[PDB]
């Protein structure tokens, strides 16, 4: 029988020097190599003809030797892709001798990451909608592993292309940004993935940042790779607002999924100009005009009382408009960085605030000298 | 009836599931345990042993205590599945050592390594003059699987203690099948 | 969870009282030690606190000792002659935070799941404010590390009881409540 | 305050045992501020008597201690009881 | 042939069940050794509302007194005719009741 | 032949258990009625009233010096 392993698995030289090691490493009964050097043998990234057809009689052993369970055959029912090639019977393989097989801190919730992602090409989000949102309500304060925020990650995204909910995205941008431990993300492999961050977070519309992902590299160093022009108006998706050849151009190139967005993201533009004059401009003129309005938002003299009454019905700002003479009217608003890091305002505001009330206030004591007495 | 504080410093790192160790070396170490607490006893039933790990965590775990009854109830549930950590695992000895007020018991520390991990020969050769400070002569028992020949644990116990000093055997683990006591035959009666 | 608090000078002095028993035999010059709580609502209440003997090390900044004989069955004491006075968290001084907190943090989330440390300071001259108080909640991070727990501020405040200032008060005499209109707001101003 | 039977249960057993062994009596009602309310004596020997009870060497604190016109019980049990001064120590770091 | 894991398994249910349970009942028992703590009340009605936070309350032998609630003991509940439990040492309202009087009302 | 000694040794891992709960019951059961026959030895046993009950387990005493007093807890007694 492990001259069965030894006539079956190998089928090539060299190769058997450290299956050898393995047919006197079970009569050594240390199996921690077996975690490590048969989990490597999982790793292989080949044809890899002798894993599948002896997956089977290491499942044989494994009904046996209390294998350490999740990594390796998790990581080998994607090694599967020469044997078997069918997630149907594969489901029924894993779901029958795998939901009760586990050996992590929770591992059950990586079984249902292999379910969910075994159900994309045969399901579309119904039943995997349970037991896919069932994996982050057994979540919840559990992961000291993390490695299985990786699969998490992918049901995050590849059950998120599955529609639902795009405000999510800037948040599953931000479990692409916390899911990998260490530095690798690839490059010309995630500019596709760029292909899929700027044109998944950027045509839809529950976010409403507006370069808040953009202060984020790891995006821009997969989309300096992309087309300049569809990444300069990704460029100009920041204050620069009314630039009639950008957003013009991505409404040349990408032709899909501009048909909601129509002119919604107009209006998205139409309210973060308010955000972006009520913020960028140096106040004291907060009661003002209507053409800058009809300007850079791209909207005409007429519709800015649909635009203010809208945009206070959004709740980004809550200022009641002079309406009379189309006067703005505003309040508390979201941030978008003073200058270049915050210099001048920090300093000529912050400093000068202090110095003021600093020294005012040694004046205070200066006439309140011997009040105290 | 020698008066010391014997303070085993456990390994319950992720090489310790397996079976060269009779079946399991949870039951391996615990036997180590058993027969020094048991032949300490014989020699002097008033002494203080505790347990403590090193293995991506070190405890107050145990209280040095004669009663082997806690330190075997502690022996159970410990889970041998972490990360080993060599730096801390000692230092935390010595200082539950310098949390004792009975000091006319003697100091005596062993340690059990079951696996490899590298360093450098300054950073043991100056917890080796430091132990000489520390006036403890440390007697590692290793077991496991590991690196065979090790020369920083070598060359620790080497500059550990000179100038004929209690003679810390390190007795390296026998790479292969063997049992938990043809590994303590020759510590048990001088470590 | 934890939100404010209602803690008495009575856990002031049993801060100071251990700073006297470790300040002139200064060795490991800190007091560190655990904050007993009448936890009653969600406003958290102390009338009670003990200084566990303890050491923390430099190197690896990991090493550290409880007394659980001191730990447990003291509080058992405690909870014989008080059991309205339960654990809710613990103290300590060097208000640097350090790499063994999230250690001891681990150890007293066990205890209390909403447990809450305190950095004092031994002399506060200050504006001021007393001692700290934190909450130790998971909020990884944007990063993908296995979990971190990393200590989170509670705003701390000070509460009152009835008849304990009876000899201090009368001991400093430079006692002056009504005044404000010279001097009690323009201290407040400068401040 | 007043000089109790447990005194004189505790105090031959605590005087036995230890030396000084002070008793102690308390009340917090007084004040919550500003006073001293709690009180302190020990119990005098009968064998004594043959010398006449007064001598004290530095009589300020006597001129202190029998200065507040003690009260009730304490001098209606002036026998079995010799009182002693209480103040209230350097302090200074934890008063300001 | 491995009964001893059954006599190993019966050890545990028969030993741990008993030794449980008595340190169950231990357990609350000592929660009735907890209710050294909890050392009685007074109980007194409330007689009219003196102030908003003040009240005179019937000693059921004798006097009456001026008291006040815990600190959140709903001071509209304590209205004039409510029973409340009065503290031993502080003697202030600590908690309500129910209660009334001779059943020549109640048995007709 | 190994499963057997783990279950032996197992036993002494439930009798530490054993000693213990045992510990738990029976020396704090000793401080619980030493605590209790310090309340048993005393100078009476009040007669009074028990007039109602409550639940937010309650016991209230009514004395025949006409004291109206209660408990929270009622101790060695039940319901």
């Amino acid at each position: 029988v492990p001259g069965f392993l030894q006539q079956s698995q190998n089928s090539g030289p060299g190769q058997p020097a450290v299956w050898h090691r393995l047919e006197e490493l079970y009569t050594k009964k240390l199996w921690h190599q077996l975690t490590l050097q048969v989990l490597d043998f999982v790793q292989d990234p080949c044809f890899a003809q002798g894993d599948g057809l002896i997956k089977l009689y290491e499942n044989f052993i494994s009904e046996f030797e209390h294998r350490v369970n999740p990594l390796s055959l998790v990581e080998i029912i994607l090694h599967v892709v020469r044997q078997m090639t069918d997630p149907n019977v594969a489901l029924t393989f894993l779901e029958k001798t795998r939901e009760k097989v586990k050996s992590s801190d929770e591992a059950v919730i990586l079984c249902k990451t292999a379910i969910g992602a075994l159900k994309l090409n045969i399901g579309d989000l119904q039943v995997t909608k349970e037991t896919i949102e069932d994996v982050e309500e057994m979540l919840n304060n559990l992961p000291g592993v993390t490695s299985v925020h990786s699969r998490f990650y992918d049901l995050s995204s590849k059950y998120y292309q599955t529609i639902g909910n795009h405000a999510s995205y800037y948040k599953d941008a931000l479990r692409f940004l916390g899911c990998v431990d260490i530095k690798d993300l690839p490059v010309s492999e995630q500019q596709e993935r760029a292909f899929t961050l700027g044109l998944a977070g950027l045509l839809g519309e529950g976010v409403f940042n507006f370069g808040e992902l953009l202060m984020h590299p790891v995006l821009e160093s997969l989309r300096n790779t992309d087309r300049q022009w569809l990444i300069d108006t990704l460029y100009a998706f920041n204050s620069g607002n009314v630039e009639r050849f950008q957003t013009l151009k991505t409404a040349w190139g990408q032709q899909p999924d501009l048909a909601a967005n129509e002119a919604q993201l107009l209006r998205k533009i139409q309210l973060l100009c308010l955000m972006e004059m009520t913020f960028t401009r140096p106040a004291n003129h907060r009661q003002l005009t209507f053409e800058e309005i009809a300007k850079s938002a791209k909207i005409t003299v007429n519709e800015v009382e649909l635009l203010v009454m809208k945009a206070l019905s959004v709740g980004l700002v809550k200022g009641s408009i002079d309406e009379v003479d189309k006067r703005v009217h505003m309040t508390w608003v979201q941030p978008r960085v003073l200058d270049l890091q915050q210099i001048k305002g920090m300093k000529d505001r912050l400093e000068f605030w202090c110095t003021d009330v600093k020294s005012m206030e040694m004046l205070v004591e200066h006439q309140a000298h011997d009040i105290l007495t | 009836m020698v008066l010391e504080s014997t303070m085993v410093c456990v390994d319950n790192s992720e090489y310790m599931r397996n079976g060269d160790f009779l079946p399991t070396r949870l039951q391996a170490q615990q036997d180590a345990v058993n027969i020094v607490c048991h032949s300490k006893t014989r020699s002097n039933p008033e002494n203080n042993v505790g347990l403590i790990t090193l293995a991506n965590d070190c405890e107050v775990l145990t209280t040095l205590t004669p009663d082997t009854g806690r330190i075997l109830s502690k022996l159970h549930t410990v889970q041998p599945k972490g990360k080993i950590t060599f730096c801390t695992g000692i230092r935390v000895a010595h200082l539950a050592l310098k949390h004792r007020q009975g000091k006319n018991h003697k100091m005596r520390i062993i340690a059990f390594v079951g696996s490899p991990v590298e360093d450098n020969e300054k950073d043991l050769v100056k917890l080796a003059k430091r132990l000489k400070k520390e006036k403890v002569n440390v007697d590692i028992i290793n077991f496991g699987e590991e690196e065979v020949n090790t020369e920083k644990l070598t060359a620790f116990v080497n500059t550990l203690n000179g100038k004929d000093g209690t003679g810390s055997h390190l007795v390296t683990v026998p790479p292969g099948p063997s049992l938990a006591d043809a590994l303590i035959s020759s510590p048990i009666l001088a470590g | 969870a934890v939100q404010k608090v209602v803690v008495h000078p009575l856990v002031l002095l049993s801060v100071v009282d251990h700073f006297n028993r470790i300040g002139k035999v200064g060795n490991q010059k800190r007091v560190v030690g655990v904050l007993l709580g009448s936890w009653q609502k969600k406003v958290l209440d102390v009338s009670n606190s003990f200084a566990v003997p303890f050491d923390e090390d430099d190197k690896d900044d990991s090493v550290w000792f409880l007394d659980h004989d001191y730990l447990e069955n003291m509080y058992g004491m405690f909870k014989k002659v008080n059991a309205r006075e339960r654990i809710v968290g613990w103290y300590h001084t060097g208000p640097k935070l350090h790499k063994n907190d999230i250690a001891i943090n681990e150890l007293m989330k066990r205890y209390c799941p909403n447990s809450v440390l305190v950095i004092i300071d031994v002399k506060p001259k200050d504006l001021g404010l007393p001692t700290e108080a934190y909450i130790s909640v998971e909020e990884v991070h944007d990063d993908g590390t296995p979990t971190s727990k990393t200590f989170e501020h509670v705003t701390s405040e000070i509460g009152a009881e009835e008849a304990e200032e009876v000899g201090v008060e009368h001991l400093l005499r430079d006692i002056k409540d009504t005044t404000v209109g010279t001097l009690s707001q323009r201290i407040t101003n400068q401040v | 305050c007043w000089l109790s039977g447990v005194d004189i249960n505790t105090q031959q057993s605590f005087e036995a045992l230890s030396e000084r062994a002070v008793a102690v009596v308390v009340d917090p009602i007084q004040s919550v501020k500003g006073k001293v309310v709690i009180d302190a004596f020990r119990l005098i020997n009968a064998n004594m008597m043959v010398l006449g009870h007064e001598p004290r060497q530095t009589t300020s604190n006597l001129g202190h201690l029998n200065k507040p016109s003690i009260q009730a019980l304490i001098h209606g049990l002036n026998r079995h009881y010799y009182s002693i001064t209480i103040n209230y120590r350097k302090n200074e770091l934890e008063q300001k | 042939k491995l009964l001893e894991h059954k006599e190993i398994d019966g050890r545990l249910k028969e030993l741990r069940e008993q030794l449980k349970e008595l340190t169950k009942q231990y357990e609350k028992s000592e929660n009735d050794l907890k209710a050294l703590q909890s050392v009685g009340q007074i109980v007194g009605e409330v007689l009219k509302q003196l102030t908003e936070e003040k009240f005179i309350v019937k000693a059921t032998n004798g006097p009456r007194y001026v008291v006040g609630c815990r600190r959140q003991l709903d001071k509209s509940k304590l209205k004039p005719g409510t029973r409340v439990a009065l503290d031993m040492t502080t003697l202030t309202i600590m908690r309500y009741l129910p209660r009334e009087v001779d059943p020549l009302v109640y048995n007709m | 032949r190994t499963r057997l000694l783990d279950s032996e040794i197992k036993i002494m891992k439930s009798e530490v258990l054993r000693v213990t709960h045992e510990l738990q019951a029976m020396k704090d059961k000793i401080k619980e009625n030493s605590e209790k026959i310090k309340v048993n030895k005393t100078l009476p046993y009040l007669v009074s009233n028990v007039i109602e009950l409550l639940d937010v387990k309650c016991a209230v005493i009514k004395t025949s010096t006409r004291q109206t007093y209660f408990l929270p807890v009622i101790g060695l007694v039940d319901a």
